[PDB]
């Protein structure tokens, strides 16, 4: 994951999920698109 | 009662007799301390409800000392147990299945060889000792200009905290 | 059916106004406790009955802890004070009613 | 309602359904709440209302089926979350610290180790901001931040 | 048939305080007349003893009873031992009843009588001003005149 | 209760222009009017 | 200097003590202090806080009568506010007028 | 009241034992109504120099309820004055170690910061469960009412209340629910 | 005798006996002592309010540190009420 203030979906398989009180971008096809809200 | 898993028995009080070599079959020297059990007699039992604590207790006493040099209450306690006065009494936290009737002799063979034990005693007193013996401080150099400063603590703290922190390793009784 | 306050703990308050409207009249007779609400009052063959006069002397620490537990206070009340304050105290205090 | 039974044969059966109570006091209203004059008069305690709008195992029912407006639906959702956390719905359960007015999921807040200065103070949120327009019945407003 | 306005019983539908119905004014006026008659008959018969009063005097309010001593903080232009009538009585009360003025009770209803028994001075009061580093220091000593009055009688009359 | 007293026209301070401040404090017990107060 | 300024401080602290004792007695009657004070002024009773604390301590039946009077005045105020029209004023809400 | 001088003083300045219950109750509301009575601020004979406090006995301090997320967000800070001895424990962790500590600390923080505070705190008694010692139980006068009314879980509602509340919406008769 | 109580001027020994003698001489049943109010009890600072009842009607009440000092007091309050020398009585007319 990479820490980001603005989260962006870089594929059509990227999904925004809020867990542990923070939004997250998870991608099961391109895991480089993993993103953590700061 | 028989030994159930998770139980806890009593211990003894032994006089430290000394030290001796002991060689094992591989040819390894293994110094050993000789602890002699003088007159260990269980002296008191306390139940979990009375002993405010999570286990019962069994007071055990060691060496026979002089009645003439003991106190009336201690001397009255030993009169009702029918035993001479002991030097030290220690409290051994035991489960309820390990209660031994007060006034009962404990022997060295309560322990058995090849076993592991914990030994508590007061350490040798060194008096008021400085930082080099009490805490391993490095001291200061002998020559090269030093004024009356060779075995002293250096700074004890920093200038911003206008005090000395609690627990600072300073000279004292060792 | 209206009571400004409940009428069962001090007095039976009745408020009124005079016909001119200039003064307020309060009638407050006392409320008495009911008997049903009360409780009843709570209730060596050969020798003489020697008086059981024992007074164990307690040291200062245990005695102060015993007094603190008895009266629900702390220890500082029971420690002494010195001669300056002790002679400073007024031993002939002003008494009104 | 409708149930599905698996015995391999699976079949759907229609079961008895509740109906709306006969005469709403405000028939011109648009969502069930508006109709029954409950615009700002319901809290997390009102499980006799939250139970009407939840699923049997604790989840919420969707808006196109309950008829609720978006404002109401989000307020009901937050009230149901707070009721579940307070423990007021013991039979709507899935598959000890007493709480009430719990906004966030209790496993997802971090401790306030560094409260700030009295001018930038990290407050503790209490209740829900969605219920700000609820009727006060008091002369001090609700305190959403403790 | 739910009337137009029925809010179902939720926690914030109804006010949290109980609903209070005040007495109807006609029967309450009659009850007030009965209470006033009872207290008036109590005054006529004399079913009281040791009245107290709240009396406005010298910008101050004093709760006084008979045989009492009050210290007035100025001179009053009366010779010692002189009997005067305290006149602005806010309240007079007894065991089992109390009479409340709005704000002053009738002089046909209550009399407070007092006696000047002392015209004295206060003990010296020190007024000292001091400001640091500005050579400022001043001392004045004052003694306020004072007048002790004894409350003698509090008498109520049947006038309600 | 100053705003309420103003709404009834009775000043705002109860030590202002009413009978409670302007009536004489006392009188002689025989009934003679006292000399007028200085304030 | 401390003696000279402690005159002002004595007056302030004595008023604070009276307010505390009046609050205690009103809460013993289920009333709050602002309610008692405001509704007694509305009842045109001009007892000050010194004598109100004194009545709280030494004449508790008189103080319960006063707390009842303030409670009634508050209830009449609430009834008038909800009525909003021209219902009769309320028996204890009438104001004796002076000219 | 026609009492003698000594029994009248004794009655006026006597000490009263009040019982307060926790059980689903905000710690600080318990603490407010406890600190008033420990100070003696509820007596109209109150004065800071009259030793007029009362005994307060608080039961079920293990079952207090915090509003919001205070169970994980509140932190009780302490320092054993050794270097590195700053400790911070959440409200949940302290409730799990000492079940009376939270209520005790709230009452202590609400008491006046004078030298009369620990005397009042010795007149306070706190018990984690429904057990109170017999001697304390035989000293009580007046159980105070509880600050929070307890919201009443859904299974506790009577069928009269359930069928008195109107059904707001009609469900579609084909939904799986 | 202005601000003084009766038993501060007239010293008595046993007010319960004096009270039962006066009740007997006016055809009234003997007073039963009953515990009306109680605070503490186990403590070293208890408060007891003992009330004296006659035909289940309260005639007097008194406080004390013991139940027995409260009953003596309640008897003294009853005696003051019956003899008319009470605190709330009408003051002397001078
Ligand atoms: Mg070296
Ligand atoms: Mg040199
Ligand atoms: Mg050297
Ligand atoms: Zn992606
Ligand atoms: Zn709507």
């Amino acid at each position: 994951f990479k820490n980001k203030t603005v989260l962006k979906k870089r594929c059509k398989d990227c999904y925004l999920v809020k867990r542990r009180g923070r939004w997250y971008v998870y991608c099961k096809t391109h895991p480089r698109h993993k993103q953590r809200q700061m | 009662h028989p030994w159930e898993p998770g139980s806890f028995r009593v211990g003894l009080i032994a006089l430290k007799l000394g030290m001796m070599p002991l060689w094992t079959k591989d040819g390894q020297k293994h110094v050993v301390t000789l602890l002699q059990v003088q007159d260990c007699h269980v002296l008191k039992y306390t139940s979990k409800e009375n002993c405010n604590g999570k286990m019962a207790t069994l007071s055990v006493g060691g060496k026979t000392v002089s009645r003439f040099r003991k106190a009336t209450s201690i001397l009255e306690f030993y009169r009702e147990l029918g035993l001479p006065p002991k030097q030290t009494v220690k409290i051994f936290n035991i489960t309820d299945n390990a209660a031994i009737k007060p006034g009962t002799p404990l022997y060295a063979a309560h322990f058995r060889p090849g076993q592991y034990v914990d030994v508590t005693a007061k350490t040798i007193g060194k008096g008021f000792q400085g930082v080099m013996k009490r805490w391993g401080f490095k001291g200061q150099p002998a020559t090269h200009g030093q004024t009356k400063t060779h075995r002293r603590p250096g700074a004890v703290a920093t200038g911003d905290i206008g005090r000395v922190w609690p627990g600072t390793k300073m000279p004292g009784k060792m | 059916t209206y009571s400004p306050l409940p009428d069962d703990y001090n007095c039976n308050v009745e408020l009124a106004l005079t016909s001119d409207g200039r003064t307020i009249v309060c009638y407050h007779p006392s409320v008495d406790i009911p008997y049903e609400h009360t409780k009843p009052i709570p209730r060596d063959q050969v020798l003489k009955t020697r008086l059981e006069e024992k007074v164990e002397h307690l040291e200062e620490g245990p005695m102060i802890e015993q007094l603190s537990k008895m009266f629900f206070t702390t220890k500082h009340r029971w420690y002494p004070h010195g001669r300056y304050h002790r002679c400073r105290k007024n031993l002939n205090p002003p008494k009104d009613r | 309602f409708r149930e599905v039974v698996e015995t391999t044969i699976i079949e759907g059966r229609i079961t008895a359904t509740p109906k709306e109570s006969p005469n709403p006091p405000n028939p011109s209203g648009q969502c069930p709440i508006c109709r029954w004059n409950l615009k700002h008069k319901y809290n997390y305690d009102d499980v006799l209302l939250l139970s009407q709008f939840i699923r049997p195992h604790g989840g919420m029912l969707p808006r196109k089926i309950t008829g609720l407006c978006q404002e109401e639906h989000r307020k009901i959702e937050e009230c149901v979350k707070m009721a579940h956390r307070a423990g007021l719905l013991p039979n709507h359960r899935p598959r000890q610290l007493n709480r009430y007015l719990t906004r966030w999921a209790p496993g997802s807040v971090k401790p306030i180790y560094k409260k700030g200065p009295r001018w930038n103070r990290v407050r503790m949120p209490v209740g829900s901001p969605l219920l700000r327009d609820n009727v006060c019945y008091s002369r001090t407003p609700w305190k959403l931040y403790h | 048939s739910y009337l137009p306005g029925y809010v179902p019983k939720t926690s914030l539908s109804s006010p949290p305080w109980p609903e209070v119905v005040l007495p109807d004014p006609v029967e309450e006026t009659r009850h007030h007349a009965e209470v006033v008659k009872k207290v008036n008959e109590m005054i006529v018969t004399g079913q009281y003893g040791r009245l107290f009063a709240v009396v406005h005097f010298a910008s101050r309010q004093w709760k006084v009873t008979s045989e009492d001593l009050i210290l007035i903080g100025n001179e009053l232009d009366l010779a010692c031992g002189e009997r005067i009538r305290l006149e602005k009585v806010l309240l007079v009360g007894a065991d089992n009843f109390t009479l409340l003025g709005k704000p002053l009770l009738g002089k046909d209803l209550v009399r407070v009588e007092a006696t000047v028994i002392e015209k004295t001075e206060s003990w010296p009061r020190i007024i000292m001003r001091f400001r640091k580093r500005k050579n400022f220091k001043k001392k004045r000593i004052v003694t306020t005149p004072q007048t002790v009055l004894r409350i003698n009688s509090i008498e109520i009359a049947p006038c309600l | 209760g100053g705003q309420w007293r103003l709404q009834q026209g009775l000043a705002a301070n109860p030590s202002g222009y009413g009978p409670l401040t302007e009536l004489p404090d006392w009188s002689y017990a025989d009934g003679r009017p006292a000399p007028p107060m200085k304030g | 200097v401390k003696c000279t300024k402690a005159r002002y401080l004595k007056k302030k602290n004595m008023r604070t003590l009276w307010i505390n004792r009046i609050t205690a007695a009103s809460q013993e009657h289920g009333l709050k202090y602002p309610a008692l004070i405001g509704n007694l002024v509305k009842c045109q009773v001009e007892l000050n806080r010194k004598v109100l604390a004194d009545l709280a301590i030494y004449e508790p039946k008189t103080f319960k009568s006063l707390a009842a009077l303030a409670s009634r005045r508050r209830h009449e105020g609430f009834a008038a506010a909800l009525g909003d029209g021209k219902e009769p004023e309320g028996i204890f809400s009438r104001v004796v007028q002076y000219h | 009241s026609s009492f003698s001088r000594a029994p009248q003083q004794w009655a006026t300045f006597a000490r009263i034992w009040y019982l307060l219950d926790g059980k689903m109750q905000p710690p600080g509301k318990l603490a407010a109504m406890a600190s008033i009575r420990l100070q003696g601020l509820h007596k109209p004979v109150y004065h800071a120099l009259s030793d007029c406090g009362d005994h307060v006995v608080i039961m079920n301090t293990r079952h207090i309820a915090f509003s919001g997320n205070k169970w994980e967000q509140k932190v009780y800070s302490s320092h054993t004055g050794y270097p590195g001895g700053f400790r911070q424990v959440t409200a949940a962790q302290l409730h799990l170690r000492d079940p009376v500590a939270i209520v005790k600390l709230a009452i202590y923080g609400m008491l006046p910061k004078n030298l009369h505070r620990r005397t009042m705190m010795e007149r306070l008694h706190l018990f984690p469960d429904e057990y109170i010692p017999e001697d304390i139980l035989k000293n009580l006068v007046e159980e105070l009412p509880q600050p929070r009314k307890i919201p009443k879980r859904l299974d506790e509602y009577t069928q009269e209340e359930i069928d008195a509340f109107p059904r707001l919406w009609t469900p579609p008769e084909d939904y799986r629910l | 005798m202005t601000g003084k109580e009766l038993f501060e001027m007239w010293k008595i020994i046993n007010p319960m006996g004096l009270l039962v003698e006066e009740l007997k001489k006016r055809n009234v049943s003997a007073p039963e002592s009953r515990l009306t109010r109680q605070s503490g009890g186990t403590t070293a600072l208890p408060l007891y309010f003992v009330g004296l009842y006659c035909d289940k009607k309260l005639i007097a009440e008194g406080p004390g540190e013991t139940v027995l000092v409260a009953e003596e007091e309640a008897a003294r309050v009853a005696l003051r009420k019956l003899y008319g020398f009470t605190e709330n009585r009408r003051p002397w007319n001078y």
